[PDB]
């Protein structure tokens, strides 16, 4: 019975073109298993200078092994990658490390941009037991509060790590619908490996965009689709205001070592409980501290550092897209634009305007790393007026 | 005061008591030790050297497996 | 239904018995009658038989002689035993049904990962000049009662309890053990010892957390209980058991902690004397190590030596130590076969 | 002890050869070929930028500027990449030429490097004879069989082959150099102690070794020709030549090519003539140094997975040769599994000394694509398991001295110290006891100076 039926599995799938070429095809499959969704971007409108909130569902759903020996550690080690990928690609923005354990909420790191101070709160976040129930209320008090006292010219989204388990937590969430489409802060959670209802049409009512994990790659696909800053709600705002240019400061500049540390309790400036000999310089308070990209606390405004902020979206959202053919009109003396080399598996990728004939590795060179072709370059820049 | 023509050879002390032993159970009497000095530091007379190259290795293996 | 157990006699409904192994003139009267008696009122029942690499060939004639059911269970976790491919055992039990694999087990799953050590010591030359001096057992004494094998063992205590988690020690016999008992003196059993009070050191240690050392003997292993720990060190290594050797840590090993990492948790330690058969076993027992293979390493230094204060730092203590083991005899160098 | 020089060498090649021998002699180590050899022997990376500048650097730059080039990071490093570089004699330390030691090097290198910079059509350059390649007679890859195949004949001739070797003298000189010898009837081609060593080892560069003692053997040709001939064989290969080596001929230059097809790096025809062949090994030579061109074969990737040798690849015989040395007693089948042993092959290293690095070697040459997709900690702790390997078995450190044990007084002991520490003849001492142990050869020196105080 069984025991040909457990092997009435195995049988077939190890069988395949006998004679000679055998364990062949099988092979091709998974090839052919491969080229999961590519990008089926193309957006506008919304997404600039992000507040995030990161929420962690700690419970006993995490000791199921799923993935990993836990599923924090499926979780956890990503998020530190999600929040380089993160600073890599949005410094404009901050985001607010928050934990749900034991039915609270622990605003674990504050909403800021500090990468280290995020990571070590992970590498803190490892030996956690998330004993307890989830949630969400106290979560979302915490989500209002702090985003209440924020601007309405910010961008206000919470990604929530959902263990996909009973929402447990009173006092009306589903009124806090209505609470929070006033508030115009959006809420995207994803479920591990489950779904929860109540969450779904929370998402649903909220535009914030709910999904479930499926696997370890998939897990990194959403974070990589949630990485972008999303077209989120018209009517939030236009602009934002007194951003403040700095002074990169030598300390050399015209009285050579007059101070022996630029941190003495009553410099302008000197934030952090560290000794410091003068780098930098804000325009509002004259703040001289350890160098941020980012804002202060006296005077109180935008740090902007335009070279690295001012320029990450700048071109995020400009782009446009190749084709494939798997023809040959040979062009160079078969070879790339780019790189210059041929293996022609049938994707000579040519871009929609210039048109000029790339591989894979310049397709991915381009669209993970250079974010535009260089051809319109030479193309664009000789006729632009 | 007195000329040392031996040969220092220097091991850890394990072995270093062990080639009185050795000194002991020479076929002949003593050669192989002329002075040593504490612990690490010893001298033989230079005629099977060579030979104690593997002479040792040959006999220590013996001796632990019986 | 061993040992004058004699639990529930009349009336059997599911039975404990033990291997009858008795073939003698009137052994038990009537108890090994009942046990003959209620094996026909067992019917058939089940075999559960633990380990039956255990049981010889002339057993095995006792197994389906005495015993004639059928339904067999055998609880063997040896696969091949005693060197006999003379006869197999399907015709004993039938199919030989399910194993499990240790990496589904060991990296997902509950058992704990055991870093093996074969640890190796530099000895002091004042017990190996009088060993090859004297060809007399008294000679297997001399690297057994070593303060470099203590240092060894002084030192793992106190880096372990730094992780406050538990730890045994599996000496070879008593009274060298026993100074180890005496000298940094910790839980310890023997072989005549009240069994009572060595269920109270199991109290003392499978309960209470303030002390997570102890120290057994060659019975405790095999005669009274199975230790559940999480840090082995061994000293006996000399005869050829190889498995029965590592089905001791094999059982007694468990979980060490609720660790997030995946790293090795349980541990093993040997204490292996140099240019000795300490040390020619050991070839031949880390050979069996990697014959079925797992996590070793052998060190020979420690992690800082004098970082602890170190009993016997003077070799003048080892000579005072030195001299009771010239007043020692043979009868501290014997198992309990 | 042992012996471990002999297996490596590869700056004093071209160091304590050239400081062995006279500047006018390493003046001859001035042809042009011979200028690539002086910058890649050696490997600084702080010494190969001090160069640089002398191409434009007619003028004795001052001492101190180069001496102060680099600040307080790694000045030992600046002082270990200077005195080796001057150690090449390249250097000339200027008097004074502004008022203090300006430093400059051999204008006559420097005139030889420049055409090897830039410009030049001379005589290695083109103008005489260099290289021809007229018309595809024969290809590189079969050669290249050849370039396989001799280093077989030398390397199992060397072990012992039930084939044959080709009429060599060089035989003679490797029973000579201790890598082989012969006793006296019919002159068994066995090895001593070192070719062994060499079997051991995989690179050509002891060969050259030999090639560069080829000479020292009472011969009496060009040593300076041989050497630019090693250059010029370092050429890469793709050149037959309208017989281009007899019109660039000289002497020795065809007659130990003779050899250079005995030792196969060059391939003759008919008359041993019409063409030269530079093999595909005219580039490791030139490093010594690992190098991922040197895989010889591809076979596959191992591992040595608990410790119990854990691979396979049916390969030639030469590794199954470079493993019966190795590997014997539960050889198996079609894979060449031959399992592990911790005392045979320990013992298989006590006819060579330690092995140490060249397991490492031949962990990363025994099939050679594994650091593809394997871990950068290949033995885990098997490294340190052949360690204690050997760390065992080398209980002695061989060393002759004179001891002076029952001296007369105490403090004239101490200016016997401070006389032998003068000497630096002294190797240990024993003041508790009033002893030192001094080497022999330079007890006469305080043998005489006991004798006279
Ligand atoms: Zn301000
Ligand atoms: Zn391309
Ligand atoms: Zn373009």
């Amino acid at each position: 019975r069984w025991e040909g039926g457990y092997e009435r599995t195995w049988e077939i799938l190890k069988e395949d073109e006998s004679g000679s070429l055998k364990a062949t095809i099988e092979d091709i499959l998974f090839k052919a298993k491969r080229k999961r969704v590519f990008e089926h971007h193309g957006q506008v409108r919304l997404g600039m200078m992000r507040h995030l909130y990161v929420v962690v569902d700690g419970s006993r759903t995490m000791e199921d092994q799923d993935l990993k020996p836990n599923r924090l550690t499926c979780t956890l080690k990503l998020l530190e990658y999600f929040v380089e990928e993160y600073f890599d690609q949005n410094p404009i923005s901050q985001i607010g490390i928050i934990v749900t354990k034991s039915k609270r909420a622990e605003k674990l790191t504050e909403l800021s941009g500090n990468p280290r101070k995020h990571i070590t709160s992970l590498k803190k976040a490892v030996d956690m037991t998330c004993h307890g129930e989830p949630s969400l209320y106290n979560s979302l008090s915490i989500a209002m509060q702090t985003l209440k006292h924020m601007p309405g010219h910010t961008s206000r989204e919470v990604l929530i790590i959902f263990s996909s388990l009973t929402t447990c937590d009173p006092s009306n969430i589903y009124d806090l619908i209505k609470t929070l489409k006033a508030a115009k802060i959006r809420v995207s959670v994803i479920g591990l490996s489950a779904e929860v209802r109540v969450c779904t049409v929370l998402a649903r009512e909220t535009g914030g965009t709910y999904h479930v994990i499926l696997d370890e790659s998939h897990y990194k696909e959403l974070l990589t689709h949630h990485v972008s800053p999303p077209p989120a709600s018209s009517s939030s705002e236009c602009s934002l205001i007194r951003m403040g240019f700095p002074q990169h400061t030598i300390a050399s500049l015209s009285d050579q070592d007059a101070k022996p540390s630029f941190s003495m309790a009553h410099l302008d400036g000197n934030t952090e409980p560290g000794l410091t000999l003068g780098g930098y310089f804000c325009p509002q308070c004259r703040a001289k501290y350890c160098e941020l990209p980012v804002e202060c606390k006296i005077c109180g405004l935008t740090l902007v550092s335009a070279p690295h902020l001012a320029r990450s979206y700048h071109h995020l959202f400009p782009l446009d897209a190749f084709q494939e053919i798997p023809l040959e009109e040979y062009n160079g003396e078969r070879f790339c634009y780019g790189c210059q080399g041929e293996l022609k598996d049938q994707h000579v990728y040519v871009c929609a305007v210039c048109q000029n004939v790339f591989c894979v590795d310049c397709d991915v060179f381009v669209h993970d790393s250079l974010h535009c072709c260089p051809g319109c370059i030479h193309k664009i820049p000789a006729p632009s007026g | 005061v007195n000329v040392l023509k031996g040969v220092l050879i220097e091991c850890d002390p394990a072995m270093k008591q062990f080639l009185l032993y050795l000194d002991e159970s020479n076929a002949l009497g003593k050669k192989f030790i002329i002075q040593d000095i504490d612990d690490t530091h010893v001298f033989v007379i230079a005629e099977l050297v060579n030979v104690l190259q593997e002479r040792v290795g040959e006999l220590m293996d013996q001796n632990a497996f019986s | 239904f061993t040992s004058d157990a004699k639990d529930k006699p009349i009336g059997c409904s599911v039975a404990i018995s033990t291997y009858s192994m008795l073939g003698h003139t009137t052994k038990r009267s009537w108890e090994a009658e009942r046990v003959m008696e209620w094996l026909k009122t067992q019917e058939w029942g089940l075999m559960i038989l633990d380990e039956v690499h255990t049981i010889p060939a002339k057993m095995f004639r006792r197994v389906l002689t005495i015993v004639q059911a059928h339904c067999k269970l055998g609880l063997t976790a040896t696969l091949v035993r005693e060197d006999d491919k003379i006869v197999d055992l399907n015709f004993l039990i039938g199919p030989k049904l399910y194993e499990a694999n240790w990496m589904e087990l060991q990296n997902n799953g509950y058992i704990a990962k055991v870093q093996c050590a074969e640890v190796w010591c530099p000895m002091s030359p004042e017990f190996y000049r009088e060993y090859v001096a004297i060809k007399t057992k008294k000679r297997i004494l001399l690297y057994t009662m070593n303060p470099n094998k203590f240092r060894a063992c002084q030192f793992l205590i106190k880096f372990h309890e730094r992780r406050n988690d538990k730890i045994i020690v599996f000496a070879d016999n008593v009274f060298a053990l026993k100074e180890y008992a005496i000298r940094l003196n910790k839980p310890y059993i023997y072989g005549p010892t009240s069994q009572g009070e060595r269920m109270q050191i199991l109290q003392n240690f499978k309960h209470n957390p303030k002390i997570n050392t102890i120290f057994i003997s060659k019975v405790g292993d095999t005669s009274f209980d199975l230790p559940e720990a999480n840090v082995l060190i061994q000293i006996s290594s000399h005869g050829g058991s190889r498995r029965q050797e590592a089905q001791r840590l094999g059982r007694v090993l468990r979980a060490k902690k609720g660790m997030v990492a995946e790293e090795y948790n349980a541990f093993f330690y040997s204490l292996v004397s140099q240019d000795t058969q300490e040390m020619a076993y050991s070839t031949k027992r880390q050979r069996f190590l990697v014959d079925q293979g797992y996590s070793f390493k052998v060190i020979t230094k420690l992690a800082g030596m004098e970082e602890e204060d170190l009993a016997f730092s003077t070799k003048e203590e080892q000579q005072q130590l030195l001299q009771k083991v010239l007043a020692a005899t043979d009868l501290d160098a014997e198992e309990e076969v | 002890s042992r012996g471990l020089n002999r297996v490596h060498l590869q700056c004093r090649n071209l160091q304590e050869f050239l400081g062995g021998l006279s500047p006018g002699v390493l003046d001859r180590l001035y042809g042009h070929p011979a200028t690539c050899l002086a910058v890649f022997r050696e490997l600084p990376s702080l010494a190969k930028n001090w160069v640089m500048r002398m191409l434009f650097l007619e003028q004795p730059l001052p001492q101190a500027a180069v001496a102060l080039w680099v600040k307080k990071e790694f000045s030992k490093a600046q002082e270990e990449s200077t005195g080796l570089l001057s150690g090449l004699r390249i250097w000339h330390t200027q008097l004074l030429p502004g008022g203090l030691q300006g430093l400059i090097l051999n204008p006559i290198f420097r005139q030889n490097l420049r055409i090897a910079l830039l410009g030049g059509g001379k005589a290695w350059s083109d103008d005489t004879s260099q290289l021809g390649p007229d018309k595809h007679a024969r290809d590189v890859p079969s050669l290249d069989k050849y370039a396989e195949e001799r280093w077989e004949v030398v390397l199992h001739f060397m072990v012992g082959s039930p084939s044959a070797a080709v009429s060599q003298d060089l035989a003679q000189l490797l029973s000579q150099a201790g890598l082989m010898k012969s006793t006296e009837p019919g002159e068994p081609p066995c090895i001593t102690s070192a070719g062994f060593q060499f079997l051991l080892l995989d690179t050509p560069a002891q060969l050259w070794y030999f090639m560069l003692q080829y000479l020292q053997t009472a011969q009496s040709r060009g040593m300076d020709l041989v050497e630019i001939l090693s250059f010029l064989f370092q050429l890469s290969f793709s050149t037959l030549g309208k017989d281009y080596s007899v019109e660039g001929m000289s002497d020795s230059l065809l007659n130990f090519l003779q050899h250079l097809r005995e030792f196969g790096l060059v391939f003759q025809r008919k008359r041993k003539s019409r063409r030269y062949y530079p093999t595909r090994l005219a580039i490791n030579l030139s490093s010594g140094v690992s190098g991922a061109g040197g895989t010889v074969h591809q076979p596959g990737f191992i591992v040595v997975e608990t410790n119990y040798r854990l691979y396979a690849y049916t390969e030639s015989e030469l590794q199954i040769a470079l493993i019966a040395l190795f590997s014997e007693m539960l050889y198996r089948f079609p894979n060449m599994v031959v399992a592990q042993v911790t005392r045979e092959s320990v013992q298989q290293a006590i006819a060579s000394g330690i092995t140490a690095q060249q397991i490492i070697h031949f962990l990363r040459t025994r099939a050679h694509p594994v650091m593809l997709k394997q871990t950068p900690v290949l033995p885990p702790t098997i490294t340190d398991q052949i360690r204690l390997w050997e760390l065992e078995r080398d209980r002695l450190r061989f060393t002759e001295g004179v001891l002076y044990n029952q001296f007369l007084s105490q403090v004239d002991f101490e200016l016997l110290l401070a006389h032998a520490r003068e000497l630096g003849v002294l190797v240990f001492e024993n003041s508790a006891k009033r002893l030192m142990v001094v080497t022999p050869a330079g007890h006469s020196d305080v043998k005489r100076f006991w004798k006279r105080q």
